[PDB]
């Protein structure tokens, strides 16, 4: 059984860090290794045997480590370097083998302001009684961003969702679709549609609207 | 093995192939059992430079090479520290099993001789492996296991011979204390046997005698097998093997 | 050179989960199998594996319920776990050690993709579907049992497409949005075909995007 | 020869090609004239096991194999006495030829470097011959002479350089006193080029250090070629060859 | 084989291999059993030039290859009088069994088309054998029975694939109406697959359409593999093959 | 070329080698000049796949191969029509040189025979290349071109002699119009020869009669080389050849 | 598998012009060279070239007063132009046709990179260099006779680095800016040495940018 | 002789263009091809006899042609594809062979805002007496931008020049430097120093200033 360290970290492109792993005993025959998952896909081995940098992987990566305690190093941070990485280690054969916790690496970046669109409910949705309507924040950063629905100038709370793409792979930034959950027979109430998002990165509240007709 | 019959079902339980990864996992070099983890083997089918693990596997007694594979993983490597090649000596190496083996009347280890053993001229010895056949002939496609009795000779008998027809000086030394020859001109070892065992039946009783090392070519007049001789290096092998 | 698992992704309780691994090239003779599995935003934890000689290994809590083999008609590896229970809901992944040690963490070198299993009391659902008009894009809902999975133009559209993570409306339904950022001279130039699927009903279905 | 050129016509006037008898008289073995009567060349070519001197034969400089051959016999063949194998040492031999050579502004003698030189790593050296290309490959068919300027290792940097990514143990010498380490991954000799001459300009005078010997393959990484030392041997060089 | 899996054992009882005298017993061409004392197979196997009866033997069908061979000896061969080469056409021939075989469960003989078949294309259509695997790889040392589902081509289709990318006039026929097609870039026959069998499963039952017989090279884009078109030799083979 | 001497430096002045890329410029047909800007040779060598121009180079007559090499380019490949394999007929191309020649002493075209010259038994005629020396034996490094006088064979009596020993019915036509025969079991072309010229010395002048085309393999017992027989194609040569 | 050029980069008018080709590896036996020159803005012109067989084509101005050559003691092929004038100053290329061709442009498969010649009555002289304090970047002036060529950490900073066209001062002599956007948490943390070389007076010199 | 048409072009990316080439006679043997000269480098052969497509090149290039006229065309534009192209073909063997004149490609695009800044004159300018002053502007569309100087308010004329990248090899925009040419016995004159640009992509004039200390 091992922990690793730290849970969690934040750090710039261009900067270097360092994650450790320990344990009670030592590991039987230099049996450790680390890998990469980037989101939504299968963890990949980076190094193997304490040491030994897998083919293919960019000479950035490094680690070595004295047998109860391990190291893992950057050469220097990208923004597709981000993922969640793992040690794994046995400690006899047959019997003690494990994985760590888990550290999550998090990229500081410079400030983006959040691009803003709407979309109308489409055909089947009311063609069935049903409507939605979207609103989106694209290339973002940091994730603190507030919208507020507004119809009819009426402020709107509850009856909405929003979902977020973890990170941008290359820009390191995010996006933020956010639905107002409608009937026909509401949507039919009102005319004017509009959402508006306050986010730290902005002059100011900007707002983008539509209107039903 | 050059000569011999094909090797009779129940009777070298200790007999190991080496395999290599490729196309298929190819027969490269044998071993015998001498623990339920331990493979004795020679050093120059895996060293001297170092070898990865993923490319190795071990095969126990079949009849048949590759009909009944059942490959068993490796965990460790062990040469002998004063190896680099096979004319200088210490040709000898061991490989540690992942997975211990069910000993079986079918599977069981070889004995060790005790340091006193000179094994002289005179003995009863065979010599086992999946070789090759003639001198530059592999072994055919049904690929049995084949065995061969040779004569043993006394160390400087053969040093002389290897002098004969050579432009080397008598005084040098070619053949050597921690080696053991055996052999003729109609029954060797070949390519392929290397690191396999020759056992002489000592007072009722199987032993290993030695590993098969190195020769000039096979069967050839007035070169005998040279083989590493294993009370030469038992405590080397009893520091890592639990007697 | 890759491994594919397989599983029902959705399965009720108390029925017994079975999942299978196939060796898309090859013959894995010589080689192991593990099976890991990552329970929602927890890390990773090991359930057992197969070694090269055949040996089973199985982690402290597995013993109790998981059987592992493997049928060499087939070129496949197979895992079965009795008597799930809502917690075993994680994605599954099958991974090779190419030293053949049936117990080992520190060298898995290649990878299935992994299958998500769900344990719930519900039904499966296939999905609806709409256009959302020009930016652009392409909008799923109310499916069950995910994943589901989004293609435009059979994926010959690969370039710029966002996808939104699921969410459930409280309607206990998941819902889940998919977008593209394009300049507007682009309408109509391209031709913006949506393509969408859902495996644990079988469903495949087409809309197009056009205002 | 791995990297280096084609060599310029008048640029090394004693180098030897060795040829045995087969379809046609191929080429083997490299050499270098250092008396009128006599070419030193490297003991592996001939040895340990003696050959018929009906199978051998001498061709001096040429620019390019075959086109040009005009074979001159061999009277005696002396390989050095504590011959064996390569990597024991002493890969020295002589071959006395039946006639001898007229010296001529194409065709002349390297001089022996004095016991006392060194050649301390930085000087300028060359290796020539007609050996593989690449690791696997054949000198393609025009066949010229070429010719590549290597670095030398002091001996005790070579030896710590065959110990890595091997099993071998750190007291264990490798590379012994009579021998010499020159090249890196992109210039080395190959195969073929064995016994060819090592040669360095000291003084604007060109000197023989060294003979093609053997390596662990044609430019690896961490393994340098390994030269015979000439200066080790001088005084049994001298006891044949009339100075 | 390029492509598809190893055979299931009750799956194709008439697949017979035969063998050339050598070092061993060698597989080199594959056949079929179409009668208790007949088998049918490619005449480029055996001729045009005659061959001795000592250098033949037919196995059944074994599952792996070598390791249960009971060989079987041949009375007499039969080639059709019009072959010289296989592209020209006529590419079948005839053994006969000095002793016939005993039918059983394991070892039946295939079904003949009647001479109406025509085999259009969409077919289910498998061929089966111990041939190379890839373009140049022998089938690894197990050595198991292959098996292949391939698509079939309508023939002038066929003969204008091979048109694309060669010199030959569009109006000279390559594929001939003796002959059929099959095959794909992913899916044929290759080296020593040759008079094997072409099967298809019509009407419940399995019928051989061809026998393997030339391509240009294995796999190759638009070069599907060439067969022998059995429905076209019907009334020679039952001049001899008592129906 | 099975048998026969080197050829005088002065003797054949068309003979060409034709040059596929690889690690050097190898030798791999040859060819003759028959105008100043044509080479006259074999459809096998470079049919009946199309071949990109860049892999391929023209060299004239050399005495030695390799040791002179001055590749001209070649502007383009006709292939006649009607050509698929060699055994059916129609082994003939042409390729067309970038550059014309400048005709010298040394390098002087043959001439085309007149469509009435038919060669019967008896002439006298020659075959010249660069191919195989025996049956399996590749032409020493030296290279040079040979030259050997042939017997010429009647083309039925040559039909006659190919069905000896071969399955193929007496009705079936084997060698054809197109075709002429030539050597015998002392005395032939061989492999690397293709496409090489067979001369006659007619009236005092030589002539070109015919291509090495195929045979059964060098030197056997009844079976004569086979050429592409030149009157029969002039009306195609002459389409293209500026007369 | 590449070509180089080599050549003086700055001549006077009246001079003969020489310049030269090599194979970087193997030997051109078999294959051909061509010349190819680019005057500034202009499009491509041909100069000549030697076929496999040895054969020189020239074009049609170039007969007056071209010779390429080829020696294979050196591995090389030369190019000599007679009598140059102000107008001759281009971009010079090798280039490699696969078929031998001595006289062919519709498949030059292999080109050197070219170097430029610049035909002008003036001198040599060598740059001066300065920083540019913190984005931030590195400043190169007043050298003459083109090009000059700018590298960060002897190149090891690949990285973000734009590079402005040069322009002449009215005092006859060309300036050039290379400037590189960073954030400014970057500054110290990275080391940003500038190297710079000028090749037409051999010129080498290094600085480091800092506050 | 070759003419080639159009003699330029713009065109959006996904777009799609085609490029023709004319003679007055044919070419000897399928003898034309197509080459890609990027900005800085070696023309890169892409076609060749008429239309086999080079390995390694991407399939969205494609041509055939008449023996007389000949025809070149994208698949759909990218940003790297931005480059000169040209036709060359011959007519004999031996003779008539030549280059067309050459088309340039350039690629509509959204406006983007420049981003401005300025850098001081430094130690050895002023060590040895002069100065300079350099202000910049990044990844702006289109060309169409004018910079003034102003120093102590002063406006500035001449005494400035200008430099262009020709294009960003992947967002196929500028950037342009900018330099203020100055003595030391000058730029001890004034104090407050700024550059102000007006770009057809902005809201306004905005300026970024310093001063001599």
């Amino acid at each position: 059984q091992m922990t690793q360290s730290p849970s969690s970290l934040s750090a710039s492109v261009g900067d270097r860090v360092t994650i450790t792993c320990q344990s009670i005993k030592s590991v039987y025959n230099n049996r450790l290794g680390w890998y990469q998952q980037k989101p939504g896909k299968a963890p990949k081995l980076l190094i193997y045997e304490t040491s030994i940098l897998t083919s293919g992987v960019p000479s950035r990566f490094s680690g070595s480590g004295s047998g109860t305690d391990f190291t893992l190093t950057i050469s220097s941070l990208q923004c597709e370097d981000f993922a969640t990485y793992y040690c794994a280690g046995g400690f006899d054969r047959s019997g003690d083998t494990t994985f760590g916790q888990g550290t999550k690496v998090e990229i500081k970046r410079t400030v983006a302001a959040p691009s803003v669109f709407i979309f109308p409910p489409s055909d089947e949705q009311l063609k069935s009684g049903t409507a939605s309507v979207v609103c989106l924040l694209n290339n973002f950063y940091p994730r603190e961003a507030k919208v507020q629905w507004k119809v009819d100038n009426a402020l709107q709370s509850g009856n909405s969702q929003e979902s977020v793409t973890e990170q941008d792979s290359k820009d390191c930034t995010y996006s933020l679709s956010s639905t107002l959950t409608l009937s026909k027979a509401d949507y039919e109430k009102h005319k004017v549609y509009a959402c508006e998002v306050t986010h730290q990165g902005l002059s100011s509240p900007v707002t983008k609207s539509f209107n039903r007709g | 093995i050059v000569g011999g019959q094909e090797a009779p079902r129940s009777k070298w339980p200790w007999q190991v192939s080496l395999r290599v990864h490729g196309p298929y996992w190819m027969h490269f070099c044998g071993g015998s059992l001498i623990h339920p983890q331990w493979v004795l083997t020679a050093a120059h089918c895996v060293g001297p430079d170092v070898k990865d693990l993923a490319a190795l596997r071990v095969q126990l007694r079949e009849q048949h090479l590759y009909y009944q594979d059942q490959l068993l993983p490796v965990s460790r490597i062990i040469v002998h520290p004063q190896f680099y090649t096979a004319q200088i000596g210490a040709d000898i190496a061991l490989l540690e099993l992942e997975e211990p083996v069910n000993v079986s009347s079918h599977v069981h280890t070889v004995t060790l001789p005790p340091a006193s053993e000179t094994f002289p001229p005179g003995m009863p010895c065979w010599v086992t492996g999946w070789g090759d056949v003639d001198n530059d002939e592999r072994l055919p496609p049904p690929f049995p296991l084949k065995q061969v009795k040779v004569p043993i000779m006394e160390n400087h008998i053969c040093d002389a011979k290897y002098h004969l027809g050579a432009y080397t000086g008598d005084d040098v030394r070619i053949v050597r204390d921690d080696m053991l020859c055996a052999g003729n001109t109609r029954r060797d070892s070949c390519q392929g046997d290397s690191g396999g065992p020759l056992v002489c039946k000592v007072n009722g009783t199987w032993l290993q005698a030695g590993v098969v090392s190195w020769g000039e070519g096979c069967a050839q007049p007035n070169r005998p097998g040279i083989y590493t001789r294993v009370t030469y290096y038992l405590d080397w092998i009893h520091h890592y093997v639990p007697k | 050179v890759q491994l594919v698992e397989s599983g029902p992704g959705c399965v009720k309780p108390s029925e017994t989960l079975s999942l299978t691994c196939t060796v898309s090239r090859f013959s894995l003779i010589g080689y192991a199998i593990t099976w890991i599995r990552q329970p929602p935003g927890k890390g990773l934890e090991w359930i057992g594996g197969i070694s090269s000689a055949a040996t089973t290994f199985y982690s402290s809590w597995a013993k109790s319920r998981v059987t592992i083999s493997v049928d060499t008609s087939k070129n496949q590896f197979s895992l079965k776990l009795s008597s799930v229970t809502a917690a075993d809901t994680a994605v599954y992944y099958c991974a090779r050690d190419p030293r053949g040690y049936g117990a080992a963490l520190d060298r898995l070198d290649l990878w299935g993709q992994g299958t998500l299993v769900t344990v719930s009391s519900a039904s499966t659902k296939g999905p609806s579907v709409f256009p959302l008009a020009p930016a652009l894009g392409c909008l799923v809902k109310d499916y069950f049992c995910e994943p589901v999975t989004v293609s435009w133009n059979s994926g010959a559209l690969t370039s710029g497409v966002h996808t939104f993570p699921a969410v459930l409306q409280s309607s206990g339904l998941y819902s889940l949005s998919s977008v593209v950022t394009v300049p507007s001279s682009s309408l109509g130039t391209q031709t913006y075909i949506c393509n969408v699927n859902h495996k644990p009903s079988n469903t495949k279905v087409d809309k197009k995007v056009e205002p």
